[PDB]
């Protein structure tokens, strides 16, 4: 906002049998492209490196509501329980699901994204009038020291 | 009395940019006249010289050049600006000699 | 008349031994990178 | 693994990896001279100073 | 104003939009590269310069023995000499491909840029006369005089320009110590310029091998092209290394090695390579005045170049016909060259007059001429 950076933008982690595709997805106009993806792959850093008890205690808070939010009615939860069963293989309980997220801290969260995001080649998709986002190789760099 | 022809299309093969998949016109040296007649070409055939271009460049990069079957050949190359171009050095031609009157 | 002689020879052989090594090692690197641009695949796939 | 290992303990985080080239370097200077040094003087066995000083150092006069 | 720190910082935005986020096409070889080693080149002759000058006394009684003290008492003098003599023509090779580059490219039609350029060959070519001297050797004295007493030919107001610029009547101390404060000079002068120079670049963009809108594809100079300058850094930089470190004064002639008598003259006066071509051209012509100018216009033609394209393309990549022309040319240098190596008996000197006269002929009429005529062969 403070630069307009884009249109909108999003963190997903969509999660599969035996992988999963973990990242973001911003929409904005052709020449601020890259001051938002330097500013995106920027956060993700810091994730990995400077991340506050702050950051983590309100992520936390918001995830519960996210959560409990999934199963807003009859039609969302048998959702849930149609994938639960099938992929998780038992069914998780907002009871469970929240302890193991009460569990999560600073610390923890540096460690798991240091993981799967530090120093790590990522897959892009670009479409559209994108003649700003170019070349890879900066925007692997951009996946360390922050 | 075809020597000409014959000639001609040597130089064509001669200069080789065939090689690289590109056109005689797509070659131009973007004068100022030249600068205009793009603007002019119809959407598609504008996009076409494009890629065309975009994909000569990356060859060049590459240090590589299209197979032998996918060259352009001296009859297939279509001068798709020399008409829009000659009209503009044609309209430029008129102005700048009226401005003298 | 060029008392270094040696000294001066003694270096070359230094200088030739860095330089092979380093030139080698730059010149990977300069590939890598460069790589995502070599290997680099396009097609002109309009809407028709 | 070296590889492994090595991209980690080393080649990791731009800190380690920067004080590997330091500490890194100090060996290779230390060494390479040694080296360099040695391979130079083999080639000119009995022409150096070192060699031929023998000959009036404390055996003289 | 903005998110980053080298885009809103009146000085990184410098440092970065010039040499990172400078758009450059991703197709340019080799022959761009001779751009920053030309960069490189200054930045380190600068600096061996003083690291000499700290240790260099101006006077035609001192600056052989200086210099010579220089060698063989300065810590690493011997070194941090050669690499600045041996600098010297690192440099000059650097400039020759460049612009040879250019004029293959037609990159002169970069306008400004060119002309910048040309400039900063002339204060390059300056900046070695002088320094030359400044050993104040055999050849550092006579090639001071046979130079300097060319000007002696214009009229009227030469025969005077001479004595000005000598600050005597004869290339003596007056002259050395005014030439050592002008070798410390326009090195800075060349730094400046060549500001200039990638400036009115960075006003269009570097031309690619292909001559064509590179805008459909364009890649950031780093790392692309930094890694790739690098690399080509230490392609040139070891043959500099390997000749400066194993067979020093192959290129210097001995004479100089011989402290300046202006009572004798030695066998034959002949300058560093570089400058043989002209040499061989002012040579060439009998009457200082005449061959003065051959000598001039052998390298201020250059400046003519743009307005002596004809050709619809810009690069000779797609002009089979123009580029032997350019190869004939080439080797016509190499020629000169030589012929400017060799003394004043035949064949060498018809030879001679020949060489000089090709290579005005084809950049002022081949050139141009095999340019419309190739058109015509496009159909155009
Ligand atoms: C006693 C001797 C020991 C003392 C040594 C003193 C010198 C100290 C130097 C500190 C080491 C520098 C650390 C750099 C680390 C930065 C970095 O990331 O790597 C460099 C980085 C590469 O990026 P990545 O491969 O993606 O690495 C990502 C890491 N996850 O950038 C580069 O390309 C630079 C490295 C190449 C250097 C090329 C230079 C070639 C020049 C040689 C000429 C010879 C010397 C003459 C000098 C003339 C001076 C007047
Ligand atoms: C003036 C002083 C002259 C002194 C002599 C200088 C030293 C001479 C050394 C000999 C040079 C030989 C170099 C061999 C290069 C051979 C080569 O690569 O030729 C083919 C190749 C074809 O290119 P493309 O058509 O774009 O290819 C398409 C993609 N595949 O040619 C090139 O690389 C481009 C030519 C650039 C090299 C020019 C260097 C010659 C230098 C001389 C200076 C001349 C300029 C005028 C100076 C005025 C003062
Ligand atoms: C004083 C030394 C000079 C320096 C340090 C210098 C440096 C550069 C640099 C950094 C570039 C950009 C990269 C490249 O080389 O293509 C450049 C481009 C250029 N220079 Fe020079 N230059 C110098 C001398 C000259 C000379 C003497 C000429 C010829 C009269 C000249 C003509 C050009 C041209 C035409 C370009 C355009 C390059 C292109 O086609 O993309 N330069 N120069
Ligand atoms: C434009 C870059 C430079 C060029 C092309 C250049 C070239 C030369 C040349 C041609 C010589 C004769 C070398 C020999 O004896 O074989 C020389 C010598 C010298 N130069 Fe430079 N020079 C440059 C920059 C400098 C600078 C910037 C300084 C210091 C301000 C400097 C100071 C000297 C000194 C002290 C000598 C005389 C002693 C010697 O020959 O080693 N030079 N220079
Ligand atoms: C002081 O003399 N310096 C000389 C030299 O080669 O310095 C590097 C030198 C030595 C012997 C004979 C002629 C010269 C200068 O000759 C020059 C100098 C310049 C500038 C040009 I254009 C063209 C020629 C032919
Ligand atoms: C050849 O040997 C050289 O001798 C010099 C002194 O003579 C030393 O300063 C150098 O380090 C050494 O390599
Ligand atoms: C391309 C870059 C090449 C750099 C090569 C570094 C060579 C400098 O090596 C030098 O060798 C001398 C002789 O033993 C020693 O006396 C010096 O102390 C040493 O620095
Ligand atoms: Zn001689």
């Amino acid at each position: 906002v403070e630069h307009k950076l884009c249109h909108s933008f999003q963190t997903f982690n969509t999660s599969y049998s035996d992988t999963g595709l973990f990242g973001f997805h911003f929409v904005a106009d052709p020449l601020s492209i890259d001051d938002m993806m330097f500013c995106a792959q920027g956060e993700w850093m810091r994730l990995c490196t400077s991340t506050t008890e702050s950051e983590v205690k309100r992520a936390k808070n918001h995830l519960r509501s996210a959560m409990v939010a999934q199963l807003d009615g009859t039609t969302p939860v048998c959702e849930t329980i149609g994938s639960h069963l099938l992929n998780y293989g038992r069914r998780i309980s907002l009871e469970e699901w929240d302890s193991r997220i009460s569990a999560v801290d600073a610390r923890m969260v540096r460690d798991v994204c240091s993981k799967y995001i530090y120093d790590k080649c990522p897959a892009l998709a670009a479409v559209g009038p994108i003649e700003q986002l170019l070349d890879y190789n900066r925007i692997r760099s951009g996946m360390y020291w922050i | 009395g075809r020597l000409m022809d014959r000639i001609r299309k040597w130089y064509y093969n001669a200069a080789g940019f065939n090689k690289y998949g590109l056109m005689r016109d797509d070659t131009l040296y973007e004068d100022d006249d030249v600068k205009e007649a793009l603007k002019r070409l119809p959407e598609d055939l504008y996009n076409e010289r494009m890629f065309r271009i975009k994909r000569a460049l990356d060859l060049s990069l590459k240090h590589r050049i299209l197979p032998k079957e996918q060259w352009v050949k001296y009859e297939e190359d279509k001068p798709y600006l020399e008409p829009y171009l000659k009209e503009v050095i044609r309209e430029r031609l008129e102005r700048e000699a009226w401005n003298k009157k | 008349a060029e008392p270094e002689h040696d000294q001066r020879k003694r270096m070359g052989l230094k200088m030739l031994l860095i330089s092979a090594l380093l030139t080698s090692l730059l010149y990977y690197m300069k590939r890598h990178k460069w790589s995502v641009l070599k290997s680099r695949k396009m097609a002109y796939r309009p809407p028709k | 693994a070296l590889l492994r290992q090595a991209y980690s303990a080393l080649f990791r985080r731009t800190s380690t990896f920067a004080l590997t080239v330091v500490l890194g370097a100090v060996l290779f200077e230390r060494a390479f001279d040694q080296g360099a040094d040695a391979i130079f003087e083999h080639l000119n066995e009995g022409k150096l100073w070192k060699h031929i000083k023998h000959k009036y150092e404390a055996s003289e006069e | 104003m903005a998110p980053n720190i080298r885009k809103s910082h009146p000085l990184l935005k410098m440092i970065n939009n010039s040499l990172i986020d400078l758009p450059a096409p991703s197709n340019i070889s080799a022959w761009w590269n001779f751009g920053s080693l030309l960069a490189v080149c200054l930045m380190t002759q600068i600096l061996t310069g003083l690291l000499l000058a700290m240790h260099y006394t101006a006077d035609t009684s001192l600056a052989f023995s200086s210099v010579a003290h220089t060698c063989r008492n300065v810590q690493y003098g011997w070194l941090i000499r050669n690499l600045h003599a041996n600098g010297a023509s690192f440099f000059f090779i650097c400039i020759f491909l460049h612009i040879g580059r250019g004029l293959y490219y037609g990159s002169y039609l970069y306008k400004e840029t060119w002309n910048t350029g040309v400039i900063l060959l002339l204060t390059l070519m300056a900046t070695a006369f002088v320094g030359y001297v400044l050993p104040w050797g055999q050849m550092s004295f006579w090639g001071a005089t046979v130079i300097t007493n060319l000007f002696s030919a214009i009229p009227y107001i030469g025969h005077t320009l001479v004595e000005w610029a000598w600050g005597g009547f004869s290339v003596d101390n007056p002259t050395l110590t005014r030439f050592f404060a002008l070798h410390f000079l326009l090195p800075f002068a060349i730094a400046g310029i060549t500001i200039i120079h990638l400036t009115f670049l960075h006003e269009s963009g570097s031309n690619n091998p292909l001559g064509i809108s590179s805008d459909s594809d364009k890649i950031p100079f780093h790392p692309y092209y930094s890694f790739k300058d690098i690399l080509g850094l230490t392609l040139m930089l070891t043959p500099f290394l390997t000749l400066a470190l194993f067979s020093p004064n192959l290129l210097g002639d001995p004479e100089n090695f011989t402290p300046a008598n202006p009572l004798v003259t030695p066998p034959h006066i002949k300058p560093e390579w570089y400058f043989l071509f002209a040499y061989a051209i002012l040579r060439s012509i009998p009457n200082k005045l005449g061959g003065v100018l051959a000598l001039a216009a052998s390298v201020l033609i250059l400046f003519l170049i743009p307005f002596l394209h004809k050709s619809k393309q810009r690069t000779m990549t797609f002009r089979p016909l123009s580029q032997t022309l350019f190869w004939l040319l080439v080797a016509n240098l190499l020629i000169l060259t030589w012929i400017g190596s060799q003394p004043v008996e035949h064949p060498f000197i018809i030879i001679g007059q020949m060489a000089s006269l090709s290579y005005f002929t084809i950049l002022l009429i081949l050139f141009p001429t095999i340019g419309t005529l190739e058109n015509k062969m496009l159909n155009y």
